[PDB]
């Protein structure tokens, strides 16, 4: 989409 | 705006997903801890435009990507990466910062072993405030909590040599063969007495500054806790002491007997600290990720790293 | 080595990269760059061969390139990102989820795709790629659609062509290695290709495997197209290319213009120049067309010297 800062 | 180099790394964390560090992460606890913190771009310095140019795309890797130029005057990108204990960003609170360095530390001490924790870099890079509320008090009700033994506490700090204690106004001291008396120890009950040592030893009117945590049962030490803020890695006698500090740290990997002393005036007090079969440290090395304070960023990480020895 | 070895695995003593799992959500991408780190060979290993490829994130690769200045000892650890990064764990559909997959889709719609991988030889491409293949995947994957309730109408005739470029002088694998003549009128089309119509997902590796067995390997590329044809009508061609070599001097003037169709189709080409850049010039215009790169490598430390020169290229494609 991108991209995700999650974990 | 330089411009085409905030194109670059911004074409590159696009691409970039990043697992950070969080609470429901394990506490590690290790012989010599490497961690890395990098502060947030101030107002000041965000008022100038200054583009971030290190990323911390998990707990423990960094990356900094780096603006080199060609002989054409092409504008480049290096992108170095770098591997530590636990690497934390803007977001990491002292909360944060503290659970994973310094708080395994506590019981260290309370063992019979003696530990000492350094936050060290470039000048304005978060050292001070890591450290000064701050680690050393941090540590103190959690060293207050922990429960017939008596704490004291003592604050001072080191340049040309010299030897200040803060607790006194200006108290110059001396150093022998280790020993150096006049050192204040004043005996604390709680959080209560040690947070007024501090600020009162802070707000004393290019430094080294150790905060030390002492035990005592019949009188005799039992743990010793010292906590450091160096100076700016940046009169150029401060680089002789922090490239000793290297050295002094690495022996603790080799487990080993003979370390080297008085070409620095610092390590000579914190000496115990680097023998025993219990001796635990942690280093903090923190960064400016302002861009045009890259090469005093690399410096201040080229020193921390492989010094996992 | 010993001591580059040691800088290495002290640095993925801490290492927490955490590893691209299938559920994973697949992304789907107009121009898709992965790269895919092949895991190390018994005879790499037996001579100690050090493992210098770092994947930490499914988003990411790295290279402690060795240099040494008064040779006092350090270690460059280089990052690059990307759409995707494989590993040496990383399985044959694994790989295929996330590259050729979603391409898959796009022909459905008429769409053109073209799906490279491009790196030395002994990096993984013609194999990585051709039921070990991204070949064979793809038309698994092709004939499950013709099935579906959904595409039905369109009543098509799948079809395969399997031919190999070398040095302009192109090859159709279709016959006794023969060969073709490529011209273009005042658009771009071939002269006495044979396109071969199957109907079975076992017959298109039957298919290939002519060109297997035809086709060092290594001075030429090899260029597989997949057409659907709904009444000889033609919807979508799909090309699946083993790249030459990428390490004679016609070649790196093929990925000059390859590098540099890619970079047009992204700006919505200067086609004319290489021979691989004229059959597949469609696929490259409009808004209907999807490509993606499979730059693959070797994870040993001798390679690094040239496996740093095709991350450069796979680098240069995302812009
Ligand atoms: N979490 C934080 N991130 C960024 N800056 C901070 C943070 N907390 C405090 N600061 C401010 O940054 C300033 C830098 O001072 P200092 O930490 O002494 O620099 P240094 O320690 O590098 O010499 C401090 O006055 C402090 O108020
Ligand atoms: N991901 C992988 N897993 C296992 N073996 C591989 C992988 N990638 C490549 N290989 C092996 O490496 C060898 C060389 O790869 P190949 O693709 O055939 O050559 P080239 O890189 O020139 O196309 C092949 O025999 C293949 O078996
Ligand atoms: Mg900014
Ligand atoms: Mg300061
Ligand atoms: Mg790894
Ligand atoms: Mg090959």
């Amino acid at each position: 989409l991108e991209e995700q800062a999650s974990r | 705006p330089n411009w085409e180099f905030a194109r670059m790394i911004k074409e590159f964390r696009a691409t970039l997903e990043c697992h950070p560090l969080t609470m429901t992460d394990p506490i590690e606890e290790h012989r010599i801890c490497v961690c890395v913190r990098k502060r947030p771009l101030n107002k000041q310095e965000l008022a100038k435009k200054e583009i971030d140019v290190i990323s911390i795309p998990s707990k423990c890797l960094l990356l900094v990507h780096e603006p080199k130029l060609k002989v054409d005057l092409t504008k480049y990108l290096e992108n170095q990466a770098f591997c530590f204990d636990f690497a934390f960003d803007e977001t990491a609170s002292n909360e944060v910062v503290y659970r994973f360095t310094a708080r395994p530390l506590v019981q260290t001490i309370f063992e019979g072993g003696k530990a000492t924790c350094f936050a060290y870099g470039q000048t304005g890079s978060g050292k001070t405030h890591t450290m000064g509320k701050g680690i050393y008090a941090m540590a103190s009700r959690d060293v207050f909590l922990l429960k017939g033994l008596e704490v004291y506490v003592t604050f001072f700090e080191i340049y040309n040599g010299k030897l200040f204690d803060l607790l006194n106004k200006k108290a110059k001291l001396r150093v022998l063969e280790v020993q150096v008396v006049g050192l204040q120890e004043h005996l604390v009950n709680s959080a209560d007495d040690v947070i007024k040592m501090i600020d009162m030893g802070s707000a004393c009117r290019r430094s080294h500054a150790c905060f030390q945590i002492i035990l005592r049962a019949k009188g005799r030490m039992h743990g010793k806790f010292s906590l450091v803020d160096l100076a700016g890695n940046e009169g150029a006698e401060i680089n002789k002491s922090l490239l000793a500090l290297k050295e002094c740290i690495r022996a603790l990997g080799q487990n080993k007997a003979h370390t080297p002393f008085r070409e620095s005036k610092l390590t000579q007090v914190l000496r115990d600290s680097f023998i025993g079969e219990n001796s635990r440290t942690c280093m903090i090395a923190t960064i400016s990720p302002g861009i045009s304070s890259c090469e005093y960023t690399l410096n201040t990480l080229r020193y921390a790293d492989r010094v996992k020895e």
